[PDB]
């Protein structure tokens, strides 16, 4: 029984040991001290997943500023800032959308608009440095529509976060996925209604930068879409304008490593709420442990800068840059019967621990 | 920050040119969800339309300001036909002949205007909160654009995009 | 416990028809045979133009397993004008709900479509075919001249439906009024009698229905899932609904008094997104006589000690009670994104032990989410939380999974045995299996020794063929059984007693039967099942010291018994099995003193 820390230089800058190797017998412990330190100056990859429902025809307007103003604000938080964009409306479906014939492709047909084809998810624009093109997308974007007041959401953003070849996440970056939003999200299995019984494998499905499987999968549960957002490292921030906010607001204890705030009714806030997201988002610290270690049981307690503890994912708050949070981790085996991973939630580096054993 | 339009600016320039040293400003109808059937109802031979006087006012204050006023309406497909009238709110309570209109059986929704600047203009200076007009079948078979308030999912808001208005045409104060 | 999963009956329709989407059973009567009712929502019916239509299908079961479409409908979308359709039946999802009562099918197709006479419309209001006698008609309670979304025009009727025991209709139509969802109740005696094949909307005069609310209600979904029971003590059952996305997503089920809708009671979930009330289910299982209600919530996180949550599904368990309060557990799912607690079916007893049985699905967990059906027997105190039998679906997935356990019904007995059997759907592979109950034999095995006290030098009797005097004892042990059902009345059992087996292996036994010279001795036993104990008598004796361990020891003296297996069958080759909540195996013992 023993703990080894390799004496190799490490490749990690902020999480370290990069890799810990230990030795168990059953009814034995070990244990190691696990140090994230939290970089200044990140590389930031903002990518907007906006709603472009009916219902946001007031909101679609106020993104026409968010692209040179919010560019000089995150210079002082930031290292190099992208800018990226698309949109949800629905699946485009029955009893979702109208499937009349005149309508089913301008669902504002009927108030003498010209509203956008409804769709699921679009990929408009590759995460970019040219702040330009961004403005020019987002000027471009007509308004959709579909008839019941929630959208797909959560599923636009499971293929947003899955789609990394797509999108154009980079791994040295900080990956925020921005929601634009003001009604409720559906739930896996509000699209039974639609005759839709087959549930999300979670893959990326675009082909012409289009989402092609919207009408023959359901959408993603809480589970897999937080799922795939940690293993993507992605940190998601949902801005909302209406009283839903206080929905999403709610479901943040379901879904780690992601914030909400609130548009103004003028949307006077929308460059400041994404860089308060971002800057709050930074200084909560908390790690899970993907266990796929028969036998073997982790018992992991924060050590923050103030000298509280705070046990498992519950994570230490007010971290700031120089500032080391440390993790005391446990490893004992139970019983007789590979490696599992501990990784702070938003961040791009990982620690392996591998586990040996004898009984 | 110059570039692209808002949706107000670019909704009355082309507004201006639907219907086939000034300044124009829109004066929209009130809800009929919030006020339209509170003064009274709909019925199956007559549509009510008003409109808030101080709203105008904002944009239109003075009566001797006023250069015309048109109301635009968008009608809706007709198939076959249907003979209107269009009457103006007198002392507040009694309606009087203004103009009609012979509407084509038209496929697609259309929009109409008509001549009311010298209504405007009295219900400018009438130092009243409300004002409006009705209009009815010469029995009323033609659809408009809007007065619905059954209408709510998330096509709830653009429902009120359309609707009728008072384009309003005024000679700047800087000119005078 | 008792289900026999070895040789099911499997059925299959046709390929993509999701055949097995939704089970029933089907009893007429008195025809003297019975059916097993399968629905197949996307099948290619032989109406006029119609794409996958959907059908159902009803399957045999003596004999051969074969599966034949009910002409519920056999016609084409009905013109309302020249060149202009009244109604859509492409993809309507006919067979995505099926119930019957007696003769009585009903059958829904939840995404039927029509026009309205008014405009030109294509909305999908629902509709279902009740068959009963030799008469079909057509029910469409939400085709109506209130339409829109804000009316009844994306009501989706038929979406759930059941029957209650005084013969009416419950169903629900959880799109109705922008999604805040309604249900209607209707009588069969109305539903057949008020039918007119040339009218569209039609007028009940005995029908009960919730109404319109506030548009905080919307996006609701009531009607969703429906059951029946009493829930008040008026003779009545009323209507029990979920409202999955009820109260900012927690999920609410509602009851409601089943002859005037006024509201009685009121479940919510704990959990955003756990989707509580997606299914329901009402039976009592506990003995009580008060209906006890099942909601399950399959998206359900649990939340270990780390703080880390896993998506497993879970069924609340609440028993009613006189005073008109209920009593709350819940049971949470095993395997993770199994959504456990997505479908919920009384067994009726299935055990035959006075408590209602349940089983509840899992359609996505086992090896490669083939999809698990756990089975949960009742008792006195409430259900138990640990399942008794495990259901695992036999087939991968072709394109999707098989989705076992996705549709299940009980408390039918096919086989008429008492004990009664469970269909279990499998939509993704186009199948359905049907799991028949095996009847329960409950020992009772007698065991005694005389004297229980004895020593080396109390010689009592003489060995056989050489009459030296030895120590003795007699051991006595006693056998009978029975069951509730229809069992062989000849009960074929194998039965051991041993003799101080109570030692390290190798070691010399003491007490050896007085003709076998042995520690072990079996024999095969034939007893009458529901009579007497059979008893029989072997004589045991002691070895001297000069073989021992010790001087001063226990005699343990044990019985062990199991079934033959071989004659122990019924006519169909069905067996019985041994009551798994009792032991077989049993001591007694003597000592040397
Ligand atoms: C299980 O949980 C459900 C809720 O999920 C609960 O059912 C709900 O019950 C409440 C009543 O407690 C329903 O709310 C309203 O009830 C009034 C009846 O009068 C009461 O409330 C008024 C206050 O308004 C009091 O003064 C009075 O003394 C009583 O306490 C109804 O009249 C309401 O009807 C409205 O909707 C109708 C059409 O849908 C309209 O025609 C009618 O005019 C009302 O309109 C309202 O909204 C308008 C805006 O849209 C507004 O302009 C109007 O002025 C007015 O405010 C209404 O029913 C509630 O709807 C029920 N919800 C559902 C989904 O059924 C169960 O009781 C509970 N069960 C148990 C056992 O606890
Ligand atoms: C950032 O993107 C803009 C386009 O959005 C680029 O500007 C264009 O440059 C091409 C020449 O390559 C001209 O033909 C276009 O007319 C220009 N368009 C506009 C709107 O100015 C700009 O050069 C890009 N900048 C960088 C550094 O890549
Ligand atoms: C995690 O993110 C950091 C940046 O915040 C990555 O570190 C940078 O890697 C690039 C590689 O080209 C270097 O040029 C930068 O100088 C590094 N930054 C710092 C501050 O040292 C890091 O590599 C990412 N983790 C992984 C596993 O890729
Ligand atoms: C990290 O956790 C270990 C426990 O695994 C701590 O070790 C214990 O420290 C207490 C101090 O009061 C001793 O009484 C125990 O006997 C130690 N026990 C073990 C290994 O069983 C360790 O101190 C913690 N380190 C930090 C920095 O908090
Ligand atoms: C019911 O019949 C239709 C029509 O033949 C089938 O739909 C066709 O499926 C083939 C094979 O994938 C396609 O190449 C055709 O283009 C489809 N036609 C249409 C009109 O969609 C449908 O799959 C059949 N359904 C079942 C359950 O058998
Ligand atoms: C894990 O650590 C906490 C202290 O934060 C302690 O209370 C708990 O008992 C530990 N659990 C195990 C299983 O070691
Ligand atoms: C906690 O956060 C506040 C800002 O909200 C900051 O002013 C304060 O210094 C922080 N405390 C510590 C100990 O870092
Ligand atoms: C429904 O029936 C019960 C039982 O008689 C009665 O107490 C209740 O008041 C009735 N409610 C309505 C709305 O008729
Ligand atoms: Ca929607
Ligand atoms: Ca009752
Ligand atoms: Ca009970
Ligand atoms: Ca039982
Ligand atoms: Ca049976
Ligand atoms: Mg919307």
């Amino acid at each position: 029984v023993h703990v080894i820390i390799p004496t190799e230089n490490e490749i990690n800058t902020q999480v370290t040991p990069g890799e810990v190797s230990i030795q168990l017998r059953p009814g034995a412990e070990a244990n190691f001290m696990l140090k994230v330190h939290p970089l200044k100056k990140y590389p930031v990859d903002l990518y907007y997943l906006v709603d472009v429902s009916a219902s946001m025809h007031n909101n679609i307007e106020k993104l026409n500023s968010v692209g040179n103003d919010l560019s000089r604000k995150m210079a002082f938080f930031s290292r190099d800032f992208r800018l990226g964009f698309g949109s949800y409306v629905d699946k485009t479906v029955s009893p979702y959308i109208s499937i009349h014939p005149e309508r089913i492709h301008n669902q504002c047909s009927d108030y003498n608009l010209d509203c956008m084809p409804p769709h699921g998810y679009i990929h408009v624009l590759s995460l970019t440095e040219n702040i330009t093109e961004f403005e020019k997308a987002v000027h471009r974007q007509k308004i959709s529509g579909n008839i019941d007041t929630p959208e797909g959401g959560f599923d636009a953003m499971l293929q947003a976060a899955v789609c990394e070849s797509h999108i154009g996440w980079r791994k040295e970056a900080k990956r925020l996925l921005l929601v634009m939003t003001d009604q409720t999200s559906h739930l896996a299995l509000d699209s039974k209604l639609a005759g839709i019984v087959v549930p999300n494998d979670g893959n990326c499905h675009l082909k012409n930068n289009v989402y092609v499987k919207s009408t023959t999968m359901e959408h993603p549960s809480l589970g897999q879409l937080s799922e795939k957002l940690i293993d993507n490292n992605i940190n998601v921030i949902f801005a909302v304008q209406g009283k839903q906010f206080h929905w999403y607001k709610d479901l943040l204890p379901l879904l780690p490593g992601t914030i909400a705030g609130e548009i103004e009714s003028k949307a006077a806030n929308l460059n400041n709420l994404v860089v308060e997201a971002y800057q709050k988002l930074i200084s909560e610290v908390k790690v899970q442990v993907e266990n796929q270690v028969q036998g073997i049981y982790f018992n992991i307690t924060a050590i923050c800068p103030d000298g509280s503890r705070k046990p498992g994912m519950e994570g230490c708050r007010n971290v700031t840059s120089n500032d080391e949070v440390l993790f005391n981790v446990t490893v004992t085996m139970k019983k007789c019967d590979n490696y599992a991973i501990i990784k702070p939630i938003g961040f791009n580096e990982t620690a392996k621990i591998h586990i040996h054993r004898n009984c | 920050p110059p570039g692209p339009l808002p949706e107000a600016v670019l909704a009355l320039y082309n507004s201006t040119r639907d219907r086939v040293a000034k300044e124009v400003t829109r004066v929209l109808m009130v809800e009929s969800g919030n006020q339209i059937y509170d003064k009274f109802k709909g019925t199956p031979h007559s549509l009510y339309m008003l409109f808030n006087t101080s709203e105008l006012r904002e944009a239109v204050p003075e009566p001797v300001l006023l250069s015309r006023a048109e109301l635009r309406l968008l009608r809706l497909k007709l198939k076959v036909e249907q003979h209107v009238e269009l009457y103006q709110k007198y002392s507040n309570d009694s309606w009087r002949y203004l103009s009609n209109r012979l509407l084509a059986p038209s496929d697609s929704p259309e929009w109409l205007s008509f001549d009311v600047t010298g209504v405007v203009r009295q219900w400018l200076t009438r130092r009243e909160a409300i004002e409006g007009f009705r209009l009815s079948a010469h029995t009323l078979h033609v659809e408009i654009n809007g007065f619905n308030s059954g209408r709510r999912g998330d096509l709830a808001t653009i429902h009120g995009m359309n609707r009728p208005f008072l384009l309003l045409m005024a000679t700047p104060l800087e000119r005078a | 416990f008792n289900l026999d999963v070895d040789s099911p009956a499997e059925y299959s329709g046709p390929e993509g028809s999701y055949f097995g989407f939704a089970v029933d059973f089907f009893v007429p009567s008195a025809s003297s045979r019975m059916f097993l009712l399968v629905g197949a929502p996307k099948a290619n019916t032989t109406q006029p133009g119609i794409v996958e239509g959907g059908q159902v299908l009803k399957c045999d079961w003596s004999s051969t397993r074969r599966c034949q479409p009910i002409e519920f409908d056999a016609t084409g979308n009905r013109d309302y004008a020249k060149d202009d359709p009244l109604e859509f039946k492409s993809h309507q999802w006919f067979g995505a709900s099926v119930r019957s009562k007696q003769d009585k099918i009903l059958a829904c197709a939840p995404l039927y479509h029509w026009r309205t006479e008014m405009k030109q419309e294509r909305e999908p209001v629902g509709t279902c075919f009740l068959q009963d006698g030799t008469k079909t008609v057509e029910y469409a309670p939400c085709r109506s001249q209130d339409i829109d979304a804000d009316g009844q025009g994306f009501c989706q009727g038929g979406f759930s439906i059941d029957f209650t025991k005084a013969d009416r209709v419950l169903l629900g139509g959880p799109g109705s009024f922008y999604w805040q969802g309604q249900l209607i109740s209707d009588q069969v005696a109305e539903i057949v009698s008020k039918y007119d094949p040339n009218v569209y909307s039609i007028k009940y005069n005995n029908q009960l229905a919730t109404r319109t609310a506030q548009a905080i209600f919307d996006d609701s979904y009531l009607g969703y899932s429906v059951a029946v029971g009493d829930f008040n003590g008026d003779g009545i059952d009323d209507f029990v609904s979920g409202v999955p996305r009820a109260a900012r997503t927690l999920g609410m089920v509602y009851i409601y008094d089943g002859k005037n809708m006024s509201s009685l009671y009121n479940f919510t979930g704990e959990q955003m997104a756990a989707y509580f009330g997606f299914s329901v289910a009402a039976t009592d299982i506990n003995g009580d006589d008060y209906a006890d209600v099942f909601i399950g919530a399959p998206l359900f996180m649990d939340r270990g000690s780390d703080g880390k949550l896993q998506e497993v599904g879970q069924v609340s368990v609440s028993l009613q009670r006189a005073s008109g309060d209920f009593q709350t557990t819940k049971l949470n799912g095993f395997e993770v994104f199994a959504r456990f607690g997505s479908a919920i079916a009384p067994l009726g007893d299935l055990d035959q032990d006075g408590f209602n049985d349940i089983a509840i699905a899992a359609p996505y967990g086992g090896e490669d989410k083939k999809g698990i059906v756990y089975i949960f027997n009742g008792r006195s105190t409430g259900l138990n939380a640990v399942p008794s039998q495990i259901l695992e679906g036999q087939w991968a997935a072709r394109s999707m999974p098989p989705s076992f356990g996705y549709s299940m019904k009980g408390a039918t007995d096919i086989d008429k045995n008492g004990y009664p059997d469970l269909i279990v759907g499998a939509f993704g592979v186009d199948r359905a299996i049907l799991y028949r109950a095996r009847p329960v034999i409950t020992v009772n095995a007698g065991l005694e020794v005389y004297p229980s006290i004895l020593n080396q030098d109390n010689k009592t009797c003489s060995l056989p063929g050489t009459a030296l005097k030895v120590s003795c004892f007699n051991v006595r042990f006693c056998l009978k059984a029975d069951g509730k059902g229809v069992l062989p009345r000849k009960l074929n059992f194998q039965v051991e007693l041993l003799l101080d087996k109570l030692k390290q292996k190798g070691a010399i036994r003491r007490a050896l039967f007085l003709y076998s010279r042995s520690p072990s001795h079996s024999k095969n036993m034939t007893i009458s099942r529901g009579g007497l104990m059979q008893c029989e008598e072997l004589i045991a004796y002691l070895r001297d010291e000069s073989e021992f361990r010790d001087k001063l020891t226990p005699i343990t003296i044990f019985m062990e018994y199991r079934l033959d297996y071989r004659t122990a069958a019924d006519t169909t080759g069905l067996q019985p099995i041994l009551n798994q909540f009792t032991p077989a195996n049993i001591s007694r013992q003597a000592h040397i003193l």
